[PDB]
């Protein structure tokens, strides 16, 4: 049936991707993840790599097998998806992992774990969340006068992400202080780095 | 009204001297004079939800 | 909904409900969502504005298949106003929403017996007739009601729609003329009358359709349906093999101008938002339908 | 069977659910089981017995399909009454017009009784053109590529209140900046599998 | 104009039909 070999083709070590607390590309989430990216780059410089991917990566098992049903609607799905660039980015991830240096992915399209599960990447999911929806709403209001038009979609994304089961996520960063979350992520990063070394 | 029959007669007499004068005889020529006013119609943004 | 995906005061909710009341919108879900919260958490804030909200929320909840809120609102309204006639109409609507038509019929007959010059009961009886699929009886009763009470535009529009659904277009055109006579400044009636005349018959009907499409486009310059109809009618009349040369060239000129305006409008649309999918497509439609 | 795909079924359900109190209709396209459909384009809601806008929409959709090598092969309609699922004159006329350019076209009728929230049945009646009439070819068949995945996706989309973003041809005529190809629904059904 | 074209074929107070020039 499945006949799945144990030796599934995966990168040398699992890539790390950050999700939450809202839609990526919006101001609050962008700043929240930018701070963590800067901390990770500065603290662990020398053996840590950062990779940015522009094209969508959520299509890796279905609609990628040249399936007649779903490979037709790939050019008019409001995304730069011509399959070839997806494969090129997958090979890029594999070759970057082959260097045996810990790498992270800045997936501007990924905003939910369940859309990156059936893929063969099997990455590391880092969850950063706000304790209350009211706090997130107040932060959005205080950020500026431009995100008011996009408040509803951000709240929808936040509440949709809340319902995700904890087992889907690998680590949780729900500490109010920036330093606490930074150290919590750094300890896991160092543990994983020592595990493969 | 005071008397229904009086009003009926008055309206009958008033209506008898009215004749049709169509107001759409030369609408096309008036339309063709200038381009349509497509200015100030694609401003703002399409509404997403309530409020 | 306040502090829940939105940040609005109770005044804003009241204004939104009023605006939804002015124009006959039938988005029952949002109306129920706002109304239940307004009733629950801000009942005392509204001095005397809660009764019309009660009626609107009850109607929306009946439309939304949620009868507990409808019963609650009906109980509140009946307690506030004892023996009123609008509350009886709401009760009849609730009865007929549960497929209990005999009780609603007897209730409306009682209402008419108490007051013979009432209008809503007759309309609800016509709605009951329509709900069972009995189209001819509904048309006859609506004709009788219009004979009794002339000057009611909702009934005229409903009769026009019913005649349209039965593929009888001359009487629908007559009703649309009656509606257009009272409201000569509304382009929607002209557009619909032009569509009916287009669908009705042949050459002179097409000429009238083109005339009224032009009139509708003159009244409002943003009506894309009127422009498309004008272009289509001009092209259809131009190619008719039973027309004189003068009419043929006039219709060709009209079609050329309409096509130019359509192309300019689509270029304007494509300038703002970048999709470039119809500007490459409407041109093919114009070219393949030329002459 | 015709073996409808998942995107067409989900878009049809969403269009039918966006306007519960009206009557809706659209088009079905197929690539140039028997004939596998690819997706559907919702046309109109409200009053459907009017010629000019239907003709304009048919011409535009036909040209667009010809550009991308498709062919119009099906016509789906849903009435207003909850106990009415038989074709009317408009549906028969449109289906007969379509049949002259493509063989074994499909006349799909949406059944309001089986229009449950998540799923109880495919709630679809399929009519085939035999001589000069149409017959209900319903041997209790499965007119879907894969019923469980399709019903799961449709139920999830309905529960997510995602029909508020679906846009048909009427909304495109109201404002040109709308899109009748619905990329958002395609993205949602691609991600949610 | 071509191909796609559909023909649908099938006493409110005042209703007359003829002449009156």
């Amino acid at each position: 049936a499945e006949h799945v070999p144990p030796y599934d083709v995966v990168p040398s070590m699992r890539p790390v991707v950050l999700v939450g607390p809202s839609l990526k590309g919006y101001e609050v989430t962008d700043m929240m993840q930018k701070a963590l990216f800067d901390f990770l780059k500065h603290r662990f410089d020398g053996r840590i790599s950062i990779t940015r991917v522009t094209a969508d990566l959520s299509l890796a098992k279905r609609s990628v097998l040249n399936n007649p049903g779903k490979r037709t609607i790939i050019e008019r799905s409001s995304a730069r998806s011509s399959i070839a660039e997806v494969q090129s980015e997958i090979e890029r991830i594999f070759e970057l992992a082959k260097s045996l240096q810990l790498v992270v992915l800045d997936a501007d399209t990924i905003n939910h774990p369940a859309q990156l599960a059936k893929t063969s990447l099997a990455p590391i999911i880092v969850f950063v969340k706000v304790s209350s929806p009211k706090v997130l709403q107040r932060l959005i209001r205080s950020r500026g006068k431009s995100q008011m038009k996009h408040l509803t979609v951000q709240m929808m994304a936040y509440d949709k992400l809340v319902q995700c089961p904890p087992e889907s996520f690998d680590v949780i960063l729900d500490e109010n202080q920036l330093e606490d979350a930074c150290e919590h992520l750094a300890e896991y990063l160092e543990v994983y780095w020592r595990a493969t070394h | 009204p005071a008397d229904t029959n009086k009003a009926f007669k008055t309206e009958w007499e008033a209506l008898e001297l009215t004749d049709h004068q169509w107001a759409l005889d030369d609408v096309e020529e008036e339309l063709m004079a200038k381009d349509l006013h497509f200015e100030g119609m694609f401003k703002k943004e399409l509404q997403t939800s309530i409020f | 909904k306040v502090s829940e995906l939105y940040d609005v005061t109770w005044e804003e909710m009241r204004d939104k409900m009023r605006k939804w009341r002015e124009e006959n919108s039938r988005n029952s879900e949002q109306i129920v969502e706002v109304g239940e919260e307004l009733i629950n958490e801000y009942a005392s804030k509204l001095g005397d504005d809660i009764w019309i909200i009660y009626e609107q929320v009850m109607i929306a909840a009946l439309d939304y298949g949620r009868d507990d809120l409808a019963l609650f609102c009906l109980q509140e309204l009946r307690r506030q106003f004892p023996g009123s006639h609008r509350v009886k109409r709401l009760t009849g609507m609730r009865f007929e929403a549960m497929e209990r038509y005999d009780d609603a019929i007897q209730l409306y007959d009682r209402i008419l017996q108490e007051d013979p010059t009432n209008t809503a009961a007759r309309k609800r009886k016509i709605a009951i007739r329509k709900a069972q699929g009995k189209n001819v009886e509904a048309i006859r009763e609506l004709n009788e009601y219009l004979e009794q009470f002339v000057g009611d535009q909702e009934a005229w529009h409903e009769l026009a729609e019913l005649y349209i659904n039965e593929h009888d277009y001359a009487k629908a055109a007559f009703c649309l003329e009656e509606l257009m006579m009272t409201n000569p400044h509304n382009h929607l009636y002209c557009q619909q009358y032009a569509e009916v005349k287009y669908t009705q018959g042949g050459l002179e009907n097409l000429e009238l359709s083109r005339k009224y499409f032009a009139q509708a486009l003159k009244l409002n310059n943003r009506n894309m349906r009127a422009l498309f109809g004008l272009y289509m009618s001009a092209s259809h009349i131009a190619s008719n093999p039973k027309a004189s040369a003068k009419t043929k060239k006039d219709n060709m000129k009209y079609a050329s101008w309409a096509a130019s305006q359509i192309n300019r409008a689509y270029q304007f649309a494509g300038r703002s938002k970048k999709e470039t999918k119809y500007s490459l497509k409407a041109v093919e439609d114009m070219l393949e339908t030329l002459q | 069977g015709v073996k409808l795909t998942t995107q067409a079924y989900c878009k049809m359900v969403l269009h039918g659910a966006k306007y519960p109190h009206c009557a809706v209709n659209g088009l079905l396209v197929a690539e140039k089981h028997h004939t596998l459909f690819v997706d559907c384009i919702p046309l109109f809601h409200g009053t459907l017995a009017l010629a000019p806008m239907l003709e304009v929409a048919l011409t535009l959709i036909d040209s667009w399909c010809k550009d991308h090598s498709y062919v119009i092969a099906g016509y789906y309609q849903a009435n207003e009454r909850v106990k009415d699922a038989s074709p009317n004159q408009v549906a028969e006329k449109v289906a007969s017009r379509i049949a002259e350019g493509f063989s074994d076209t499909a006349l799909i009728m949406v059944d309001n009784t089986k229009f449950t929230m998540d799923c109880v049945a495919p709630t679809i009646h399929v009519y085939e053109h035999h001589e000069n009439r149409w017959r209900c070819r319903d041997p209790h068949h499965d007119y879907c590529e894969d019923w469980p995945e399709a019903q799961r996706i449709s139920a999830s989309l309905l529960d997510s209140r995602s029909y508020e973003t679906l846009v048909d041809f009427d909304n495109h005529l109201d404002d040109i900046r709308n899109d009748w190809t619905n990329p958002e629904i395609n993205k949602a059904v691609l991600h949610l599998c | 104009r071509f191909k796609w074209a559909i023909e649908l074929s099938g006493y409110p107070v005042g209703y007359l039909d003829k002449q009156v020039p």
